[PDB]
């Protein structure tokens, strides 16, 4: 099964021509016209349906009549296709009913996919839009949901109706014929060059310390964590053992007057796949994960834990003091990162969400206790501080 | 003839294979296997098959694969069955009877020659090379001959199936029937032999019809390789005519069949079909529940099959031994620092903490399934729960071992539901059925479980763990239905003490939460205190700052050897083919160890603070040390082997006597009397003892065994070093021990 790969922008670097064949967009940019061209667009992989062998070259044995026919696969709607054509019977008032055998035949892998946006991508607006994909020939099992990976192939309709009615019309459904993958975050380029130009333009670390929430001037040092924590980029898959979370799990306390939330809002906004969130905002089930045996194939579908949103990027959290205790199981479970374990309702499975948690906290009495020593001010079980790096009380 | 599908041709395949079939030999087998040799100087294994099928006229074979490759000259069949198995099976049937024919015209009377060939003859090829489960079922290999495991969900009711047809009497009055040999059904025409209507309407007596039992059983595969985000995948099945109801609901069996795929329709009228076909596996054969219980049958003939199954044990179970690897597993069991090593080689990453490695080893080889006629079900494993300082790996031993056994389930607590923890059952309104679900616990049927935050578990859970721990049944009655769904599993959960760490000013079993039925249950509570030492602090800071220093950081800890690989096989080996006896030695120190860990537990205030020693006690003991004495390959318990056992109980416990809240700030005053009257007493021996020398083992023996239990004896290390400072004795010599002049 052959198949073809983008070009690089070096070809039109050096030879602007229709560009944008090799030019990630997003599904959202796929206008009327565009419509049959080879797209490369990016995002997030979801309900990737398991490998169906699907056939190609349907056969038809007769048994009788011997000739072995060979049907090509339409639509997937098609018929099996009726009494023989074949010679051997034929030419008097007989002939053998054929039959189709699955050896005789041909198949091959077939996946089916969908896509969401980057979050980054949509407008302030409407909803995130999904697409279909049909994953054909080798590349089958390549792919994974939750990888930021650019897919590229065609963008057809194809022709068929549900209720089968007498009115036909175009239910304009699509797919992206899987011609090629690539998954990023397993440069050389302009890129490459401008960081050059940062690395030499000095001071870089109390540069980009200076430059964060370039909005407020003051608190220094909070930013400087939240530097530390935007970077992370560390880690210990020891091998033959103990993974080590290699993030960053920050977290603040104050009062109103230190503008927490605008930091959180400019480094989630900062960091790409950030989000953000509040403590009550979303209850336990909601924050974590939620989980729906799909009935139709009996299959698991997640419906958008923050959390799991929050994979390879940063959870911004507001009033942590008050996210229900009962709740904290879950964040809880988070310091353990990039494992969150389910099983209830018939489903008994783990989904990982590579994440960093920044959250923001209240002393429960109000602005601040002088009588009383820290970590009382704090409410939080030191099993949960334990699982902070940095506790930053203002 | 060449075949126009297979292009296999069939005289060469059957000839090789009747004198194969004769050639046959355990030996072949044990070469390939390398194992030890007798089997009665290899008899012919095949005939003895074939006569003791014959006898009991059972018609169907069992039969490994491995076997068939393992003689020269097949290989061409043992593959050709993996690629051809719908004709292989055609020839294999074929030449079965037809060596049947020729033994019964060598051997005088069975079945007159006539019966035997009337009646048909299948064959079951088990075990033809275990493949890589769901995720790896190619389309390519849709005609092959794939293995499965995985417990199965859900039995389709015995479905019949037609096979030949009776078609109704006429007014002709001669009633026709006939086979059908395809999906199609013809009636003909005209009625019956005389055309006394040849214009006719006949019909069929859907009663006295053949027919032939078609079962659907759903499955779920083992989660051995399932990475994340999907929950395991499911294939369904069909069972033919003599392996129905050979699996009921949640059995683990393991399948051996042939992939299929077939179309669908959607909207059914019309005769367009669908293409993306389905799939299911049409089996051949089923090795019964990979499991021992053997209570009651469940089917037909196919027990003969489990008996002729079960026998072969030692290879088929290992699925792989060697007297190169059995003579490392023995030169293992001989190394002394054994249980000490094989500890730190469960978990090389985890630091000093020990104990806690040890108390897992010994849930990983947990005791033997001791099965009485009388009573029945003793909980044949263990249960560990762990507890102790935030931040004290706990959870990172958890991920640890869910990594090492091949069967675990991780999960967490309070982001999971009593159904989460046992499966739930669901009367299938489609065929009005039994069906059970996801059980966590029972898909850790057989291996440990792992469970977090048991603690922030709900008391509305935590309930079922009251019953399947100390049971290994769950006993499930809703509107639909009652029943009970046995999940024998090693449950292995850890905690955290209220609030954020211990209160040294509060009692024990007050500072873990769990009330004192369920904490009992618990056969083995873990206390893992973190130190303010500074002493192992910086050790332990090397420790992790090492496995900084390299890029891909190995073996973090000593650099000593140790089999990370090799001590998965070493354990299912141990579990399988050892079985632990408590000689009777043992039984009197097991007595007495548990008589005073209860009169020590015994006070007037020690009922509402303390933890009670009660008879689980004595079942952790027990069930422990046939553990422990399965580890070092050991075939019999001896009475040094519950000493430790008894050691790890009083982990948890060894300091209070009447009020808890341990303490324990670790020479006393007591400890300098012990001394001083010890170098009284061995003064006064070896001034009367004239022959001055003896070693420092005589004098043991001389004294520490008069009466009651033996000293540390390095204690008396240290009072003879005393007496060497005060010089009131000399050693001289390792050997012998004098004293001055
Ligand atoms: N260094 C600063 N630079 C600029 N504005 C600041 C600075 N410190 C405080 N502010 C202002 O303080 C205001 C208060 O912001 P809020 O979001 O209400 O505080 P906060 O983040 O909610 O703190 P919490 O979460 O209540 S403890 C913001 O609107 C900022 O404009
Ligand atoms: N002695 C030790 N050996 C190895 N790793 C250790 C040790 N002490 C601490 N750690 C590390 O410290 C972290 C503690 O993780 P865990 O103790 O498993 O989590 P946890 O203790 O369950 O947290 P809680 O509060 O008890 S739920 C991990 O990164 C461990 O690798």
């Amino acid at each position: 099964f052959l198949y073809f790969k983008p070009l690089s922008q070096n070809c039109a670097r050096r030879y602007r021509k229709k560009a944008i064949s090799s030019k990630p967009l997003s599904v959202r940019q796929i206008k009327g016209d565009f419509l049959g061209q080879l797209i490369t667009v990016r995002g997030i992989i979801t309900r990737v349906s398991d490998v169906k062998p699907a056939v190609e070259v349907i056969a038809y044995t007769c048994d009788q009549c011997g000739y072995e026919v060979f049907q090509e696969v339409n639509s997937r709607t098609f018929t099996p296709l009726s009494e023989c054509t074949s010679e051997e019977c034929s030419q008097n008032q007989t002939k053998g009913q054929l039959f189709m055998s699955t050896r005789a035949s041909k198949f091959s892998a077939f996946q089916e996919c969908k896509i969401q946006e980057l979050s980054q991508q949509v407008p302030v607006g409407h909803i995130p839009r999904s697409l279909n994909i049909h994953v054909n020939g080798t590349l089958v099992r390549s792919l994974s949901p939750g990888d930021i990976v650019d897919v590229t192939g065609i963008f057809l309709p194809a022709p068929y109706t549900g209720f089968k009615a007498l009115k036909a019309g175009l239910l304009t459904e699509t797919y992206l014929e899987a011609q090629f993958v690539r998954q990023h975050k397993k440069l050389t380029s302009d890129v490459e060059e401008r960081v050059m130009e940062l690395i030499t333009s000095g001071d870089v670390y109390n540069r980009l310390a200076k430059s964060i929430a370039p909005e407020i001037y003051g608190n220094l040092d909070v930013k400087k964590a939240l530097l530390l924590l935007l970077v992370g980029g560390v880690d210990k898959r020891v091998g033959d053992g103990m993974k080590i979370r290699g993030d960053i799990n920050v977290c603040l306390m104050g009062d109103p007057g230190v503008a927490k939330s605008q930091l959180l809002k400019a480094i989630c906004k900062i960091s790409p796949r950030g989000v953000y969130t509040t403590g009550k905002g979303s209850s336990g089930v909601g924050l974590t994960a939620a989980v729906m045996k799909d009935p139709v194939t009996d299959e698991m579908i997640l419906e958008g834990g923050a959390l799991v949103l929050a994979d390879n990027g940063i959870c911004c959290i507001d009033e942590f003091d008050k996210m229900d205790e009962s709740d904290r199981t879950a964040i809880h479970e988070v310091m353990e990162q990039q494992t969150i374990s389910i099983s209830k309702a018939g489903i008994n499975t783990t989904l990982n969400a590579r994440t960093s948690i920044l959250a923001a906290a209240n002393p429960l009495y109000g602005r601040y206790n002088p009588r009383l020593s820290p970590l009382d001010n704090i409410n939080l079980p030191a099993a949960l501080l334990s699982r902070f790096d940095i506790l930053f009380l203002m | 003839r060449i075949i126009w599908g297979t292009n296999v041709s069939i005289q060469e395949c059957t000839t090789n294979f009747r004198n194969f079939l004769m050639s046959f030999k355990y030996k072949f087998r044990k070469i390939l296997d390398e194992r030890e040799e007798n089997t009665t100087d290899e008899e012919l294994y095949y005939i003895k098959q074939l006569n003791e099928m014959r006898e009991l006229g059972t018609s169907n074979l069992n039969l490994d694969a491995r076997n068939l490759l393992a003689y020269k000259q097949t290989e061409d069949l043992y593959h050709q069955l993996l690629n051809y198995p719908q004709e292989v099976i055609s020839i294999m049937d074929q030449t079965i009877k037809d060596c049947m024919v020729s033994l019964i015209v060598d051997n005088n009377l069975d079945y007159d020659l006539d019966e035997i060939e009337t009646k048909f003859y299948k064959v079951r090829p088990y075990n033809v090379g275990s493949c890589k489960g769901m995720r790896e079922l190619n389309p390519n290999d849709i005609d092959k001959l794939i293995n499965l495991k995985g417990l199965v969900l859900r039995s389709t009711p015995v479905i019949p199936d037609m096979k030949v047809a009776f078609f109704k009497c006429n007014v002709c009055d001669h009633t026709m029937a006939v086979e059908i040999d395809r999906g199609v059904i013809q009636e003909p025409a005209r009625c019956e032999r005389i055309d006394c209507n040849e214009p006719n309407s006949m019909s069929l007596i859907h009663n006295r019809c053949s027919f032939a039992d078609k079962q659907v059983i759903k499955l779920q595969e083992t989660p051995d390789f399932v990475p994340d985000g999907q929950t395991p995948h499911s294939i369904s099945l069909c069972v033919y005519d003599e392996l129905v109801d050979s699996c009921r609901a949640g059995d683990r069996i393991e399948v051996t069949g042939t992939f299929r795929s077939i179309p669908i329709r959607a909207n059914s009228r019309q005769r367009v079909l669908k293409s993306l076909y389905k799939t299911y596996v049409d089996v051949v054969h089923v090795k019964k529940v990979s499991d021992k219980r053997l209570d009651v049958d469940t089917s037909t003939i196919e027990q003969e099959l489990m008996q002729n199954k079960v026998d072969h044990n030692e290879v088929e179970e290992v699925r792989q031994i060697t007297d190169q690897d059995l003579a490392k597993i023995r030169e293992v069991a001989a190394r002394e620092d054994l249980y000490s090593l094989l500890a730190r080689s469960i978990a090389p990453s985890i630091y000093e903490l020990e104990d806690v490695k040890k108390g897992i080893l010994l849930q990983l080889f947990g005791g033997t399934n001791k099965t009485f006629t009388k009573g029945g079900r003793y909980r044949g494993d263990i249960n560990i729960l762990l507890c102790g300082d935030p931040s004290t790996s706990k959870s990172q031993i958890l991920q640890y071992v869910h990594k090492i056994t091949p069967r675990g389930v991780y999960t967490s607590g309070k982001g999971s539901s009593a159904v989460g923890l046992t499966a739930y059952i669901t009367r299938d309104v489609d065929t009005k059925q039994l069906v059970l679900e996801s059980g966590a616990l029972v898909l850790s049927d057989g291996g440990v479980c792992c469970i977090d935050e048991f603690d922030k578990m709900s008391d509305s859970t935590r309930s079922v763990l009251h019953e399947v721990m100390e049971q290994q049944t769950i006993s499930i009655a809703k509107a639909g239905i009652i029943t009970t769904l046995n999940a024998r599993s090693s449950i292995l959960a850890s905690a955290n003490p209220i609030g954020s760490r211990y209160n040294p000013n509060l009692p024990v079993t007050e500072n873990i939460d769990l009330p004192p039925p369920l904490l009992s249950r618990f056969d083995l509570v873990y206390l893992v205190l973190d130190k303010v030492d500074e002493k192992n602090d910086r050790e332990l800071a090397k420790h992790l700052t090492n496995l900084y220093l390299e890029d891909k950081p190995e073996h973090i800890s000593q650099d000593d050897v140790l089999p990370v690989e090799f001590l998965t096989m070493y354990i299912s080996y141990a579990k399988e083919h050892i079985h632990p006896i408590i000689t009777e030695a043992a039984k009197t120190e097991l007595v007495r160890a548990y008589v005073g860990m209860r009169k020590m537990g015994d006070d007037s205030r020690s009922d509402e603070k303390r933890i009670t020693a009660t008879t689980r006690q004595l079942e952790s003991m027990i069930r422990l040390a046939e553990a422990h004495a399965k580890m070092k390959l050991k075939n019999v318990v001896e009475l040094e082997d519950v000493q430790e056992a008894v050691r790890l109980i009083r982990s948890a416990i060894k300091d209070y006597a009447t009020d808890p809240k341990t303490g324990k700030i670790d020479k006393s005053v007591i400890q300098r009397k012990l001394q001083e009257d010890l170098s009284r007493e061995i003064m006064n021996v070896l001034k009367d003892q004239a022959s001055d020398s003896m070693s420092f083992n005589e004098l043991i023996k001389q004294i520490n065994e008069h009466s009651q239990d033996r000293v540390e004896s390095s204690d008396i290390q240290e009072a003879l070093s005393r007496l060497q400072q005060e010089d009131k004795v000399i050693v001289l010599g390792e050997g012998v021990r004098r004293s001055v002049r």
